[PDB]
């Protein structure tokens, strides 16, 4: 979520013309999501509550 | 590709998991100079004819 | 007492590729289309995912004396005889920054403050280390019901 | 065949002798080395000397080529060389030939030479075919790798005959074959059951050929 | 025999190692025997050496 | 010859080798066909 | 000067360290996850670009782990604020009143 | 020395037509023979000299001047008992001299030199002045030279912006008025240490606004950047400054100089030794311009002068100050104003080469090329030689068909050369001379005899493009 | 393996021009070039410990689908036929047999073959 | 899955894209991995790789030279020994090189080389496809 | 301790110089020590080491002669001869002799020789420096 996205209507390319991040190549893994929920802590959100 | 730079990784993260050893080691071995204790052979009773 | 060398330096991977890829410190020459530019800007973002595993792990070396020191965590500098820590040294993680060329268009003003460990894993792994340190004397905080 | 990474193919050799290198300090002409499975390792040497002259061996009177003497061997291409015969020397002959040439040659033979140069009687008491052989080989200071047998013999018997054809006896009665090599001897069944090292292929690597079979083995 | 060479703006040490041994494997040992902390990152004035190789292996 | 311990040992290095070692392998199949019955 | 004369274990490292052993386990991952869409692994494939220079990184990690314990653990000779934290000597720990 | 008793004794050691360089400067000695040309500081004599060799020019010359800004740190690492384990010794430099003649030449001849002329404007001094005046009289001292085809001034870098831009005028007036001879330049680079990584952009953009003459840029080229070399530094011993540290401490200084080191004052011999080779290993720092007129005098003894001298690379150098990229060079030898600059980079496994061959008319269609421009003088020069015999006789036919079978002899021997295109002589010149074709009545009764000329010299390639074609089958 | 047979000479009297464009330049040097000749094609190399690889190159000419003969020197033989009153020569003529190389990795890729493998 | 050409193998094109709201890397196939492949094959140096010295092609070692024939031979060398040792899929028809003629100033500088391939229709036992090479040999 | 050049020696300098405030001898090193080898080859007779007859060179067999073409060669061959036994560490590029031309009558007696020389990079089996030749060889 921090390093930046260039396509070729980007240009001069400052990192105020970015189209985003990097994130979206991510999203749609079967293997990341699986990762991503195996690390949830309970304890948080029973706090909160 | 990520997935096998990971697998192919993994020896050298073994290897760095020494340093715990390697450091017990050089306190009691090298700053404090302590040896080790060596062996002691047993001994037995014959009888001849 | 050994020898002193810096063991955290890192040499960016960025510089072992031909320079046809337009990686390197030469880049491009301007009479290029914008693709390629574009092209060359995308690969640079790529390679970030490696070298910062590989940085990591060098700094996981430089800093091996932080995870065996006893000092003490304070939060605000004072003088109570005892040796004492501050919060930059608080980990049991550590971390680089990288550097390439052209990094200023790629990784903007900082972006490390996502690596840190949970207060947690931070917690545990330092109550381990302690554990341990403390063995070494035959001595351990479990055998005492008055001191928890 | 050709080592990968050989920038020049010119082909190299070594000859120590008594830890000492001697190659360029003679006119050596020809090495050969043979390694056969059952049988003792062989090597010989010929190198150019006399001079009528002089009316003398000049090598031969030199202190590095007498009987005695412990001879190592390697070879390689390019200037890496590969140990490849390591032994004594037993034999030291002249020649000179009909048309005026002269030579030096020499002959070459493993450590387990050793065991064939007499007679001897022995018991063995309640032990197998593998203690025996261990005990034979070890008492001539060399280091045995015997794979354990499984038939346990009240009695075995020596009688009057050769450390090596004891040995030999033995070793086939029991299916086992002997290599031996670099100050140390190996009995154990014969290797069939290994994955292949390379390929020989008769219209690309190979430049003689002999094969046969007989029915009536 | 035993070599020395120069280090030059363009050199990297497993190129320099093939040249010398015609195999780029050794540059592991070379790092060892001149004490190179990081091999990947030359200076262009260091002067290394390289010894024979072993007579039998 | 089917054996690595038959072939004839090369002495020379200055040049009719392929003679004599076609009147050994004559010599060598006259001789042991003279042990079976 | 302790090298005379080395070979491929003089000075010895760990056998994981070893270029084509990388290569080769990088190899046979990457056709078994993903073998049946990527199927061209010959040397203008900038997918093995990309696994050898990473191996050669590796190999530069690996040999940073075998420097001799002191000189990993060694203090700043410039840096005023480094203190020992980690040991004791043995005048102050081996020794106790009479 | 003086022989008596016969026997054997021991002492210690005593062309390119087209390549002859004039080097514009400060010397130590000056003496040629019974005169010493430094005798007099308001009366200096100036004059060319012809030398062939680094011992020739120590003959007449001498060596360079003294430093007096180097130091030197021992680094001793020691045991836990304060026993020595360990010594190394290494060298810096604060601000070198602006007087490089002798370093120079050895640069110079050691990438393929030969005959050359010195000029002397006057001594070297510990004061590190240079003078415009001095060197502009030197250059109109050198104009007398009839042999001379290259001008240098190794030490214009010291000079400012408007007497650098005077003294290149004047150098590019003479040699559009000689027709013979061409200059070469260097790029001044800013003094601020460590060079920052668009200094080149800067100082191009500075050389760019200098007022040259518009007419007279085919008769130049400029090179960049400076270049990192091997040659020896001179010193005075008692002038060097030794500090130490121990066990990676700070460094403290000692109360000896070097001087108190050397064995003939009761010193140590090893720590000598040792700080003796920590002084030989600093890199010597240089302009490119002597190295590239070395390599011009070895391309045309190689090649000829209609081969462009670029794409080889250069000996005794570990590298260049700067690098160099795409982006940069890009604006560099194709620019609005015609002013190309050549650049010196290094490549992987290949080493440092010089990358570029224009002057500086770089747009122009005839004059872009340094190569076709020094062609033209070679020619020109060699036509007028083989004129000469012919001066003072009878202006008729009988004198202008041996003109013609004269010019025509050179320009065949020229052709079977490779230097002029075509398949055929009739293809590469032509030579024109008669009444009513090239003169006139009066010219004829006026002593006047003209002659026209036309030659195609070959050029060189900078850019190769690649294309691919299939056939299906 | 092909084999290629030459002929030529060195001279040195002043009658043949040098090809370098300038006038009145004329070949009167034979031991100059038997020497750079000798050390490039038939001395042992220092390094490999035997002679050089050779390539030999005219211009446009082709010897089949190569611009180029990769070979070895087998065979020279030098005839010195004029000499200078101080003993220096001024006549070489020279004849040499070439044989062809090429490399095992190489000569298996120019076999192409095809087969029902 | 068996489809035509096959055995010619997919991969990497050059240079590398990526695409993000399809969250892949682009592929080429067949003819169009081959032709790529050319293109980096002649771009770079013989020292650049890292393990691997020997493969490239110094084609810039013969700038600023006009073209002789002496030279023409030698650019055909390189590039006949550089596509022998690493393009196994195809084979080479000839090589055209010509200097000249846009600009008649412009046009002088600039050489063109044209390479005419044609694609075999067998397999080679040099070529690493998976997963005929595994079986077709080496 | 390894230092730059350490394969090629260091030893005493010639004529041997000694130091009293100092007290030590002097020591040569590097290209001196063997410049400084060079001018005792050249200057000992070839019998005049007590155990090795075959040290030196007879230069002064050839005085009181004019400098005929069968004179050079003469010379040539004996230097050549002595340096390729006895100095393993240079490579000799050529020799220069020349007599004749200060006065032109003084100029006529004397012969000069010039010995150019480059040092080898590598080193060499034929070098007693120690502790290289232990294992260098012989």
């Amino acid at each position: 979520a921090k390093v930046m996205y260039y396509r070729a209507e980007n240009q001069p390319w400052s990192p105020s013309d970015a189209d985003g991040n990097w994130q979206n190549f991510f999203e749609g893994n079967t293997p990341i999501q699986i990762a991503l929920i195996s690390k949830v802590s309970p304890q948080v959100v029973k706090d909160i509550y | 590709l990520y997935f096998a730079f990971l697998e192919v990784l993994q020896p050298a993260r073994d290897d760095l998991n020494r340093l715990t050893q390697r450091h017990l080691d050089f306190f009691y071995r090298q700053v404090l100079l302590l040896p080790d204790r060596p062996a002691q052979a047993d001994q037995v009773h014959l009888l001849f004819e | 007492k050994g020898s002193y060398y810096d063991l955290a330096d890192h040499y960016s991977i960025h510089h072992d590729f031909p320079t046809t890829y337009g990686i390197s410190e030469d880049g491009l020459p301007p009479t290029v289309p914008a693709l390629r530019k574009a092209q060359a800007l995308q690969l640079k973002a790529y390679l970030v995912f490696f070298d910062q595993l590989l940085a990591s792990y060098l700094a996981q070396l430089s800093h091996i004396r932080d995870l065996f020191s006893w000092e003490v965590d304070v939060t605000q500098p004072q003088q109570n005889d005892y040796a004492t820590r501050l919060q930059e040294k608080q980990r049991t993680y550590f971390t680089q920054k990288l550097d390439f060329p052209e990094i200023e268009k790629i990784i903007p003003d900082n972006y490390l403050d996502v690596l840190d460990e949970a207060p947690e894993t931070y917690r545990d792994r330092r109550n381990r280390f302690l554990d341990h340190l403390l063995a070494r004397f035959s001595e351990s905080f479990s055998d005492y019901v008055l001191l928890n | 065949i050709i080592p990968r990474n050989s920038l020049y193919d010119v082909a190299t050799f070594k000859l120590l002798s008594d830890g000492k290198d001697i190659t360029n300090d003679y006119t050596v002409l020809s090495i050969t080395v043979n390694q056969i499975v059952n049988r003792v390792p062989t090597a010989r040497i010929i190198l150019r000397d006399g001079a009528a002259a002089d009316e003398t061996f000049a090598a031969s009177e030199g202190a590095d080529l007498v009987p005695g003497q412990e001879v190592e061997i390697a070879a390689g291409y390019d200037g890496s060389d590969q140990k490849i015969f390591q032994g004594l020397i037993v034999k030291h002959a002249l020649k000179v030939t009909a048309n005026g040439d002269s030579m030096l040659m020499l002959d070459c033979r493993g450590l387990a030479t050793k065991l064939t140069v007499g007679r001897h009687n022995r018991y063995f008491v309640d032990t197998k075919d593998s203690d025996a052989i261990a005990e034979i080989i070890a008492q001539h200071s060399l280091s045995a790798d015997v794979a354990a047998t499984q038939v346990q013999h009240p009695e075995i018997v020596q009688y009057y005959a050769t450390d090596w054809d004891f040995i030999l006896s033995r070793a086939e009665m029991n299916g086992q074959i002997v290599v031996a090599q670099d100050e140390k001897i190996k009995v154990k069944a014969p290797n069939t059951s290994g994955a292949p090292q390379i390929t020989l292929t008769y219209g690309v690597n190979l430049l003689e050929l002999e094969a046969a079979m007989d029915a009536r083995h | 025999v035993t070599h020395q060479r120069k280090v030059k703006a363009g050199d990297t040490l497993p190129l320099m190692t093939h040249r010398i041994y015609g195999d780029p494997a050794y540059y592991l040992q070379i790092a060892k025997v001149n004490g190179l902390i990081n091999f990947r990152k030359l200076a262009t004035n260091t002067d290394l050496r390289f010894p024979p190789l072993e007579k039998t292996q | 010859p089917l054996e690595i311990r038959e072939l004839v040992i090369k002495a020379s290095v200055n040049e009719q080798s392929a003679i004599i070692a076609a009147c050994v392998e004559q010599v060598l199949a006259i001789l042991q066909e003279k042990s079976e019955r | 000067p302790e090298y005379l004369s080395i070979s491929k274990q003089k000075p010895d490292f760990p056998p994981y360290l070893n270029f084509q052993t990388l290569r080769d386990i990088g190899i046979t991952h990457l056709q078994a996850l993903s073998g049946k869409i990527w199927t061209d692994y010959n040397l203008h494939d900038p997918g093995v670009t990309i696994l050898e220079v990473l191996c050669y990184a590796i190999t530069d990690l690996g040999y940073r782990n075998n420097l001799d314990i002191a000189d990993l653990l060694a203090l700043n000779p410039q840096d005023g604020n480094s203190r020992e934290n980690n040991f004791f000597t043995p005048d102050a720990v081996l020794t106790c009143n009479p | 020395s003086t022989y008596k008793t016969p026997g054997v004794y021991i002492e210690e050691i005593s062309q390119v037509e087209t390549a002859i360089p004039a080097f514009i400067g400060y010397t130590q000695i000056a003496k040629v023979g019974v005169e010493n040309f430094h005798t007099d500081a308001d009366n200096l004599i100036l004059r060319p000299v012809r030398i062939t060799s680094l011992l020739e020019y120590e003959q007449f010359f001498g060596k360079a001047i003294n430093e007096t800004t180097i130091q030197v740190v021992i680094q001793d690492t020691t045991d836990s008992r304060g026993n020595l384990t360990e010594r190394k010794a290494s060298a810096r430099i604060t601000s070198p001299s602006p007087h490089n003649l002798y370093y120079s030449m050895q640069a110079y001849f050691a990438n393929g030199g030969g005959p050359c002329y010195i000029v002397s404007v006057g001594p070297m001094s510990n004061t590190g002045t240079i003078q415009l005046e001095a060197l502009q009289n030197g250059l109109a001292e050198v104009a007398k030279e009839d042999e001379v085809t290259l001008l240098v001034f190794p030490e214009s870098q010291s000079l400012s912006d408007e007497n650098y831009a005077a003294l290149m005028s004047a150098a590019l007036e003479q040699c559009a008025n000689l027709q013979d001879r061409f200059t070469v330049m260097d790029l001044k680079l800013p003094a601020t240490r460590p060079i920052p990584a668009n200094a080149i952009v800067g100082a191009s953009n500075a050389f760019r606004d200098l007022s040259l003459p518009q007419d007279n840029l085919k008769y130049g080229a400029c090179y960049a950047p400076d270049i990192e070399t091997i040659f020896n530094y001179f010193y005075q011993e008692d002038a060097v400054t030794i500090f130490r540290s121990v066990n990676g401490g700070a460094e403290e200084q000692d109360t000896l100089t070097m001087a108190g080191y050397n064995p003939a004052n009761g010193g140590d011999g090893i720590q000598y030794a040792l700080i003796e080779s920590a002084i030989d290993q600093l890199p010597l720092i240089l302009p490119p311009s002597p190295l590239v007129v070395g390599q011009y005098a070895r391309t045309d003894n190689t090649r000829g002068v209609w081969k462009a001298p670029a794409n080889v690379a250069l000996s005794s150098v570990i590298k260049p100050v700067l690098k160099i990229t795409n982006e940069q060079q890009n604006n560099l030898n194709v620019h609005p104003t015609g002013k190309s600059i050549n650049a010196i980079r290094a490549f992987t496994g290949k080493g440092t080469l010089i990358w570029g061959a224009r002057t500086l008319a770089g747009n122009d269609n005839e004059w872009r090329y340094v190569s076709v421009r020094r062609f033209f003088n070679m020619a020109e020069e060699s036509i007028k030689k083989g004129s000469e015999p012919f001066v003072f006789e009878p202006n008729d036919a009988n004198t202008w068909t041996k003109v013609k079978a004269m010019i025509e002899n050179f320009l065949t021997l020229q052709w079977r050369a490779g230097a002029l295109a075509g398949a055929k002589p009739e293809q590469a010149f032509y030579v024109k001379i008669g009444l009513n074709e090239t003169m006139t009545a009066l010219d004829i009764l006026e002593g006047r005899m003209i002659v026209e000329i036309g030659m195609a010299v070959v050029r060189p390639a900078e850019f190769i493009i690649l294309k691919f074609s299939h056939k299906m089958q | 393996p092909e084999e290629l047979k030459l002929d030529f000479t060195f001279d040195g009297t002043g009658v043949v021009p040098v090809n370098n464009g300038k006038p009145g330049e004329f070949h009167q040097d034979v031991a100059d070039q038997v020497r750079v000749f000798l050390d490039l094609v038939y001395s042992m190399n220092s390094e490999t410990h035997k002679p050089n690889f050779l390539r030999l190159i005219w211009g446009d000419f082709s010897f089949g689908e190569k611009n180029g003969f990769d070979c070895l020197l087998t065979d020279l033989q030098i005839n010195y036929t004029l000499f200078d009153q101080t003993g220096k020569p001024l006549r070489a003529k020279l004849s040499t047999t070439f044989t062809s190389y090429v490399e095992q990795n190489r000569r298996v890729r120019e076999e192409g073959k095809q087969s029902p493998d | 899955d068996d489809e035509s050409n096959a055995y010619l193998g997919t991969g990497w094109g050059f240079p590398p894209t990526f695409e993000k709201k399809a969250r892949s890397v682009r592929l080429v196939s067949a003819e169009d991995d081959i032709r790529e492949s050319l293109q980096i094959l002649l771009s770079t140096n013989l020292g650049e790789r890292v393990m691997q010295p020997n493969y490239g092609c110094n084609l810039q070692d013969l700038l600023f030279e006009s073209l002789s024939p002496t030279v023409a031979s030698n650019i055909k060398e390189l590039v006949r020994t550089a596509i022998l040792y690493y393009e196994p899929r195809i084979r080479l028809n000839k090589l055209d090189i010509q200097q000249g003629i846009v600009n008649e100033a412009d046009a002088q500088g600039l050489i063109q080389i044209i390479v005419d391939c044609t694609i075999i229709s067998t397999n080679s036992r040099f070529n690493f496809v998976y997963p005929f090479y595994l079986q077709e040999g080496s």
